[PDB]
């Protein structure tokens, strides 16, 4: 019970990616602004 | 047993990819059923200017808000010591 | 559907990104139906 | 919301806005004249949108849901000139005539 | 009207908001079944 | 505030940031007589 409560309490977290509107953040300096830090780096020479 | 957690850390990433890209926004009207397509930089400047900061200010300084931003982020880097409280949380959850 | 169970991954579809318009402005998805 | 009696507690009926179809409208940040003092607005509550009631001739819509209407004082607000307002020669609405 | 929809929406879909109103709350009932979460947090409760 | 841009020329200034600039209806809002407010004759 403890283990099916924690997990629908973490799939209700995630829940909101399902019905959350967004903008495709450009790679690395969004106008002035550096997001390099908080983006996933994009390599093709392996998995993503 | 040690069972595996819900979701694969791809998914965690999703999650975190859709909570920045979620950021941007109009940030001044009264509900939650519209999404505006302002950009990240023009969202920052608007919570700026709710925040108390002029128009004219944002547009004098523009480069300069951009610089100290970019040096926040970059600074950000220095707070996984054990020195930070929040770090040390992380590490509280780990060891328990 | 009742002879084997099938393995399935889980992915979560976010909505599509409204990619922001290079013209003066801005584009926002207004709503034109709902419900309660 | 609307609470209930629950056998241990209280049992919330949390009623919500929940649009179903969106459309893509085209919006402004604000609108202005061009005068040696420029005088600029932004919407209150809204979007300055540019679709006809049924381009330069803008119109106010509510943010959860569209309808657009001519752009008077009871739904714009005066601000301080911003780069980003469109500059209006032509159609001006009436916060923005002189 | 505070929600973001001008008094002209609401004017001229009196009707059809009052219909959609009366049909969430008829949609009520449906809720009170094993899949809910709270329905669960309530039985959870009770057979604690 | 009363800092010029660079006394009974009050000019408007943000919370957060210090740059006067001139009144106008767009940074001002009317409110009810009150005692404490600034009677300008210029
Ligand atoms: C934006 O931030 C990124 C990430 O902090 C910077 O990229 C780093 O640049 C330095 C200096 O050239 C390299 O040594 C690092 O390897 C880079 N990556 C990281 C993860 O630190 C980038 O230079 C910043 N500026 C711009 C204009 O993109
Ligand atoms: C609306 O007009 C204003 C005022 O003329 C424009 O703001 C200027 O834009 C130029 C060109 O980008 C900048 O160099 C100036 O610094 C801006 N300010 C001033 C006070 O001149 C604005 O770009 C125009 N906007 C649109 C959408 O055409
Ligand atoms: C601005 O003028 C108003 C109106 O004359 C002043 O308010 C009066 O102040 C006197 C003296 O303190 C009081 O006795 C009165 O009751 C106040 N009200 C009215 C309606 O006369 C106010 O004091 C002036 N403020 C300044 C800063 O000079
Ligand atoms: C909204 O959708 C309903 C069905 O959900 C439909 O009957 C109605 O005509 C729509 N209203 C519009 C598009 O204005
Ligand atoms: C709005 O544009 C998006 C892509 O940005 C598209 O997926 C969506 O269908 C459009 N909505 C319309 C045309 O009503
Ligand atoms: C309808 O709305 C769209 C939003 O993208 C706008 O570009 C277009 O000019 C409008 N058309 C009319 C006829 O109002
Ligand atoms: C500068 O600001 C101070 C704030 O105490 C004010 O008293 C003073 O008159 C201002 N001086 C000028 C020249 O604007």
């Amino acid at each position: 019970g403890a283990n099916l409560r924690q997990d629908e309490s973490i799939a209700n977290l995630f829940s909101s990616i399902k019905t959350q509107n967004t903008q495709p953040l450009q790679a690395g300096l969004n106008g002035d602004f550096n997001l390099t830090m908080l983006q996933i780096p994009q390599v093709t020479t392996g998995e993503r | 047993k040690v069972l595996p957690p819900l979701y694969d850390p791809y998914m965690e990433a999703a999650y975190t990819s859709s909570l920045l890209g979620s950021i941007a926004g109009a940030s001044w009207t009264a509900g939650l059923s519209s999404f505006a397509a302002i950009p990240f930089a023009q969202s920052i400047f608007y919570r700026l200017n709710g925040v108390g900061i002029t128009q004219q200010v944002l547009s004098e300084n523009q480069k300069i808000i951009a610089n100290k931003f970019n040096q926040a982020l970059g600074a950000m880097q220095t707070g996984f010591t054990t020195t930070n409280l929040a770090f040390n949380k992380v590490q509280d959850a780990v060891n328990a | 559907t009742i002879d084997v169970f099938q393995i399935a991954t889980l992915n979560f579809t976010s909505p599509l990104t409204l990619a922001p318009i290079n013209s003066t402005g801005f584009v926002v998805a207004v709503p034109t139906n709902f419900t309660f | 919301s609307f609470a209930i009696n629950a056998p241990n507690g209280l049992y919330f009926f949390h009623v919500g806005y929940q649009p179903t179809s969106h459309v893509n409208a085209t919006a402004a940040y604000g609108l202005c004249n061009t005068e040696n003092p420029p005088k600029c607005i932004a919407p209150i509550d809204g979007y300055f949108v540019l679709n006809q009631t049924i381009d330069q001739q803008w119109y106010y819509t509510g943010s959860s849901f569209f309808h657009p209407e001519p752009i008077t004082e009871a739904n714009s607000k005066y601000v301080s000139m911003d780069v980003k307002f469109e500059n209006l020669t032509n159609k001006l609405p009436p916060p923005l005539l002189s």
